[PDB]
């Protein structure tokens, strides 16, 4: 039990570490990703908006 | 530029046709 | 023939108005939904990040 | 985009000018 606990505690730490590491890489992913997400579509979207108007000549 | 792809065809065709008419209108003598 | 030109203006102006609206509205909907969503994602991540920093400090004391 | 604005107007003008030239030259000929 001590070894299983050490392994489970080690794994609790590694798995929780992986969870907070991924929650962080995901946040750091998603947050940087939303930046792309919010600006790639807004830039392209406003580019297309502008295109309707850019082409009004 | 979808708006352009078609407007481009419209204007190139319309100016070319108008120009062909301008040239013929005089060239016919 | 001149009816072609009129049809072109009819579709282009119906498209222009559809487009002024779609260009703007598709961005306002996607863009405002995206920032609203990601303003929240950003805040939730920041909250979680603070909580993890606190959790790390607590483990360091443990 | 300058290319589209400048040429759409210039090609539009080639058409309008050519159209008027066709009518004018045709009237002369």
């Amino acid at each position: 039990l001590s070894d299983k606990l050490k392994e489970a505690e080690t794994r609790a730490e590694f798995a929780e570490r992986s969870v907070t590491k991924l929650e962080k890489s995901i946040d750091d992913l998603e947050d940087e990703l939303y930046a792309q997400k919010l600006k790639y579509k807004a830039i392209s979207e406003e580019l297309d908006h502008a295109l309707n108007d850019m082409t009004s000549i | 530029m979808d708006a352009i792809k078609k407007k481009m065809q419209m204007l190139k065709l319309d100016k070319e046709n108008a120009l062909d008419r301008a040239e013929q209108a005089e060239a016919d003598k | 023939f001149d009816d072609i030109h009129r049809k072109r203006m009819e579709k282009d102006l119906n498209e222009l108005q559809a487009l002024i609206e779609a260009h703007f509205e598709n961005r306002k909907k996607e863009e405002e939904e995206l920032v609203s969503l990601k303003d929240r994602i950003e805040r939730r991540r920041a909250e979680r990040a603070e909580q993890q920093r606190i959790r790390n400090e607590r483990e360091k004391e443990r």
